[PDB]
RNA sequence: UAUGCCAGCUGGUGGAUUGCUCGGCUCAGGCGCUGAUGAAGGACGUGCCAAGCUGCGAUAAGCUGUGGGGAGCCGCACGGAGGCGAAGAACCACAGAUUUCCGAAUGAGAAUCUCUAACAAUUGCUUCGCGCAAUGAGGAACCCCGAGAACUGAAACAUCUCAGUAUCGGGAGGAACAGAAAACGCAACGUGAUGUCGUUAGUAACCGCGAGUGAACGCGAUACAGCCCAAACCGAAGCCCUCACGGGCAAUGUGGUGUCAGGGCUACCUCUCAUCAGCCGACCGUCUUCACGAAGUCUCUUGGAAUAGAGCGUGAUACAGGGUGACAACCCCGUACUGAAGACCAGUACGCUGUGCGGUAGUGCCAGAGUAGCGGGGGUUGGAUAUCCCUCGCGAAUAACGCAGGCAUCGACUGCGAAGGCUAAACACAACCUGAGACCGAUAGUGAACAAGUAGUGUGAACGAACGCUGCAAAGUACCCUCAGAAGGGAGGCGAAAUAGAGCAUGAAAUCAGUUGGCGAUCGAGCGACAGGGCAUACAAGGUCCCUUGACGAAUGA
RNA sequence: UGUAUGGCAAGUCUAACCGGAGUAUCCGGGGAGGCACAGGGAAACCGACAUGGCCGCAGGGCUUGCCCGAGGGCCGCCGU
């Protein structure tokens, strides 16, 4: 709808198979090309390059992907706790861009390859 | 008068007479009317729960007690205006009637006004409008209607020197005020007013501020948006015409 | 700015003492109450007056006056022009839910017109007649006697 | 106060010629069309003809309606004319706006008031 | 200078204010029954850890299939441990399995348990056996049939009014009810089932003729649709159960004919496309859900962060709305366009099968009784003599008759066939789905944004609150000192900010601690207004002021 | 029932509702019906000054007191 509150409300209501779109990244140039979309569900096996936050310009792994959240790790973007331990700062995905896939399953690749379907 | 015709180069082809209606003395006030009246009619009617406040049996002690003879439950004022949770005074009342009336003719006359009022280069200006021209309105061919691209229409509009009110529309302003709780975050300047004649320009549509119509029905809020006479508009060669008897 | 708007700050919002505006005691009783009584003035006296007669067996006229046959003469081309033979049947507004038509005398007639109506006043017989007409009653106006 | 802007004009220009030009009647209709509308003059073509004389011109400080019968050849000036009016009035004589009035006539001259 | 007064400053207390919205409130569109095949509701269980909510039912936050979906998952709920998922999990749609006890609650009984085969109870059919079936109870309101106040108004009050309202008893449905004239009575050479909407109209009518109450015909609309018996004349030509055999029903009449364009019968003309029964069975439209889906995340500056400013650039049938570390068409979800599915429209329209419309002549063959109608007594209604109904009593005709047309009787005229029955659509409501808003914005708006009908009150019926906000990210404070100490304190670490460190955005007033200025232990009380002195004063946002003299010089005036 | 403003004017307004559309807005249509255009009378029933006289404000005219004088005032007269 067009009121704020049911849309913001959808948005966190939202069924575990329909926030899979609420972790979704641009594509490099390169891959928007080669698949003909423009962006894609971030995938723990991606490698990313962060385009906004204080960790603007780095490129890691996605270590995870949270659905309940909609949040990702990615390696290296970490804080220090006061122990001194080193844990993820977690990122959301629109400020985050695909650089390299991870298509070692069949059904993402083909999913991808299609035209009628994106992923 | 006359008015100049125009293709989709931009380029002048030929002329026609500019309809008596454009003769139409501009008449604000009437032309304000109007459009209170179509703004007030889209109005929802609203208020409070009717029972709000008055599902207790709250009473009160009287006289005896030390205190006001106020009604309550638990030891908690309840029911009366005065009281926290109690009910409304003279709320907003659901069986009012928010509508307002307009005599035909009277419309009818706005209307014509309102028409007129987009003859007058200098009235358009004063409305607020941005455009490098003297003719106005700006009369073009018919075969506006066939055009498909959003930025097609651009480049007319640009070699029409009446692109400018797209910039100036092209500025969202982030209202002060709960209206955003309520989905009403955003407004901004009213631009250009595409009238075609048989389906309003696709088109034209998505540009900033741009407001599309047909002869046959554009209306005062068309033609004078907030009851502003002058709106800077854009005939079709057949809406000009059919515009004529209104 | 209204006089309503005014009222803040006037604790009374002119009622007067505070002890006014009350109840129905402020208005005498409720609605008409105490016409007869402490009421009474400006008020239509009690009782009964007359009878009426079923609607079913009362006639509704349609009525006209000379005056306004005679000032629309000319315009009124779509009627026969004579020696103006005009039907006031065709004239009057209402002619259908009503029972006749009636033409009254009221005002001039400056022209020599031949009326056909269901009925006339005497007046208009004299009038149409004076300035050199004729009144032709109608069939149906064929009931006076 | 008023809210027509084009009776607010014409009332400006009433006042105008009375105060420049010799004119005193057009100060007068100007009053007078100040004053509420319902004291407005609403004259039907009876009242012109009964009381009006040819080369003088029929003021109204109001609006002329189209009752009665017009056979004279009298200009009439008012403030608006209804449709049956001004059509009666034309073809016996003249129907003209009270803006036209004060420019033919600024003096106010050999003019008579109906309401 | 103590006790202390006034104002302020630092820190509290408190939670106003401003900003924010997971909730409300209201409108609109769609849709609409459930239950003995045991519903709705309740109880008690059910998780690795499990109190609350949510889910589920001993297969217990779940099992199976199909389609979708996808690299993650194990509800609210951000822990720990462990586990599941490419054998395609989670999640979603549809379908199915499981589904304790109480509950209409139905074997008997019982405060959710117990005792010894159960449709308890009332009915229909009946193989007379609970063998086959029905009923019961629920549901926001709407709807239909019954019972039916008072406060109040009349400035008292009784008729009248409030009002057939509140409330009670019974009952159906997705809508109800009504409905094919013993009508209307713009009286007509006229209308033509019924609701409903607008109007007729506050009109006619009623009424301590007071206060008040209050239609209809018609008209303009919405939607439209007309039929079935009883009897005549036929007389078993019939119906129900069962696969069949067979059984039951039915001469107290199953079945044919027939139903005011009356019918039947006898004698004819002609024709059917009416009707009724049944088969087939949508388009379109509407509500909802879903798929697809354009174009920048470029430079510089500031910032913790760029959605900011400046510069350059792009799409647009998409410049609705939302999210994202600040104002985003172009970062993400979406949005336009196009497409897909379900639900409703509707088992309707259309088409089809069977049936057969209709007209003449004759025939007093048939056509609904405690009725029509009248009288007594009530109620009710605008119904007045002329409303509708109840009750007591009386009581007819037979179409060649009868009823109605707003007093009665008789005649005329016009209309119409009661005392049998069915009937789609257009209209009410809002539980449920979706959408919307010049509505409220946490003492508001629901009682309820939170544990909400929660906590709590009452024997019970019933009553009933309050509680929103760390941060961009938990980075949710390691180590050390102190201490009886997982307290608290100190130091320290994180962050733009801890005066963001847990009812953790902002942080008013009342008010409290400490402190600054002024006053203060010989002096008097609406706390001040206006004049004038003391003392006090960082900047900014005000820059004037004092004295000599001179000029001007009103009233007044030496 | 007043009042101010605005449209139209011997008329004026549509109601329900219908079509369209940018789909609660809005454009077109819809005059059923209401009020106004005649009154008086319980009723039956009958049915009126588009001006006949005199004052005279505003305004106009003139040769600057004298004319024309809407509205207004006092009468006639007309309908019942
Ligand atoms: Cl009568
Ligand atoms: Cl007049
Ligand atoms: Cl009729
Ligand atoms: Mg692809
Ligand atoms: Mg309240
Ligand atoms: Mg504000
Ligand atoms: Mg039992
Ligand atoms: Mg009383
Ligand atoms: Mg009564
Ligand atoms: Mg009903
Ligand atoms: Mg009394
Ligand atoms: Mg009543
Ligand atoms: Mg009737
Ligand atoms: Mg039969
Ligand atoms: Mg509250
Ligand atoms: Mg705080
Ligand atoms: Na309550
Ligand atoms: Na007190
Ligand atoms: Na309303
Ligand atoms: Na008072
Ligand atoms: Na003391
Ligand atoms: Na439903
Ligand atoms: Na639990
Ligand atoms: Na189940
Ligand atoms: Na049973
Ligand atoms: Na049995
Ligand atoms: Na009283
Ligand atoms: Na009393
Ligand atoms: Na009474
Ligand atoms: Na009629
Ligand atoms: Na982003
Ligand atoms: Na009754
Ligand atoms: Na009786
Ligand atoms: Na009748
Ligand atoms: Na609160
Ligand atoms: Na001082
Ligand atoms: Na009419
Ligand atoms: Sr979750
Ligand atoms: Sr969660
Ligand atoms: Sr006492
Ligand atoms: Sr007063
Ligand atoms: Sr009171
Ligand atoms: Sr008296
Ligand atoms: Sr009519
Ligand atoms: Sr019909
Ligand atoms: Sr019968
Ligand atoms: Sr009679
Ligand atoms: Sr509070
Ligand atoms: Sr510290
Ligand atoms: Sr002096
Ligand atoms: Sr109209
Ligand atoms: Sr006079």
């Amino acid at each position: 709808s067009k009121q704020p509150d049911k849309q913001r409300k959808s948005q966190r209501r939202a069924p575990l198979h329909e926030r899979h779109k609420q972790v979704r990244a641009t594509l490099s140039a390169d891959l928007r090309e080669e698949y003909g979309q423009r962006n894609v569900r971030v995938n723990a096996g991606d490698t990313v390059e962060v385009l906004r936050g204080d960790f603007a310009g780095e490129e890691g792994e996605v270590i995870n992907v949270d659905l309940d959240k909609a949040v990702i790790h990615v390696e290296d973007v970490t804080l220090e706790k006061t122990d001194g331990e080193e844990v993820p700062r977690p990122l959301d995905t629109s400020n985050v861009r695909v650089t390299d896939l991870d298509l070692e399953d069949e059904k993402r690749e083909a999913r991808l390859e299609s035209e009628d379907d994106s992923a | 008068m006359q008015a100049t015709i125009y293709d989709l180069d931009g380029n002048t082809d030929g002329e026609v007479d500019l309809p008596d209606v454009f003769e139409t003395p501009v008449r604000s006030d009437l032309i304000g009317k109007a459009v209170r009246a179509a703004q007030a009619n889209r109005k929802q009617d609203y208020g409070s729960d009717e029972y709000a406040g008055l599902r207790t049996p709250a009473e009160s002690f009287g006289s005896g007690r030390g205190q006001a003879h106020v009604p309550k439950q638990d030891g908690r004022a309840r029911r009366v205006p005065q009281a926290v949770k109690g009910r409304s005074a003279h709320p907003p009342k659901t069986e009012k009637d928010r509508s307002l009336d307009l005599n035909d003719k009277e419309r009818q006359l706005a209307v014509r006004s309102a028409l007129a009022a987009t003859a007058d280069a200098d009235l358009v200006a004063d409305r607020g409008h941005e455009f490098d021209r003297d003719e106005v309105p700006v009369v073009v061919s018919d075969d506006f209607e066939d055009l498909v691209k959003t930025q097609e229409v651009v480049s007319l509009l640009e070699a029409l020197d009446v692109h400018a009110d797209i910039d100036r529309a092209d500025e969202t302003k982030i209202k002060a005020g709960q209206g955003s709780a309520r989905g009403r975050k955003y407004r901004r300047p009213a631009s250009i007013l595409f009238v075609t004649s048989d389906e309003p320009s696709t088109a034209a549509r998505n540009l900033a501020g741009a407001d599309v119509a047909t002869a046959s029905e554009v209306n005062t809020e068309d033609l004078a948006p907030g009851g502003a006479p002058g709106r800077l508009t854009v005939f079709t060669e057949s809406a000009l015409a059919e515009v004529a008897e209104r | 700015t209204s006089k309503k708007k005014r009222q803040r700050g006037s604790r009374t919002h002119g009622g007067g003492s505070h002890k006014n505006r009350r109840g129905a005691g402020h208005r005498g009783g409720r609605g008409d109450a105490g016409r007869d009584k402490h009421e009474f003035h400006n008020h239509e006296p009690l009782g009964k007056s007359g009878f009426k007669r079923p609607q079913k067996v009362q006639e509704e006229a349609a009525t006209i006056d000379v005056r306004e046959i005679d000032e629309n003469v000319t315009l009124l081309a779509a009627d026969d022009v004579a020696e103006f033979r005009v039907d006031v049947r065709d004239v009057v507004e209402e002619a259908d839910d009503a029972d006749y038509v009636k033409v009254l005398g009221a005002g001039q007639v400056r022209h020599e017109l031949t009326l056909i109506a269901d009925d006339f006043s005497e007046g208009a017989r004299e009038k149409v007649e004076g300035a050199g007409g004729s009144v032709e009653l109608t069939d149906l106006g064929e009931e006076r006697q | 106060s008023k809210t027509n802007p084009r009776l607010s004009s014409l009332i400006a220009d009433l006042k105008s010629a009375a105060r420049s030009s010799g004119g005193a009647v057009w100060g007068d209709v100007a009053e007078r069309l100040e004053k509420p509308r319902r004291t407005h003059a609403e004259v039907n073509l009876g009242r012109i003809e009964r009381y009006a004389q040819e080369d003088e011109t029929v003021v109204v400080p109001g609006k002329v309606l189209g009752s009665g019968v017009l056979q004279k050849d009298v200009t009439v000036a008012a403030v608006d004319f209804s449709g049956t009016a001004e059509t009666k009035i034309d073809q016996v004589g003249e129907a003209v706006s009270l803006e036209q009035a004060i420019e033919n006539n600024p003096e106010g001259s050999h003019v008579r008031v109906i309401r």
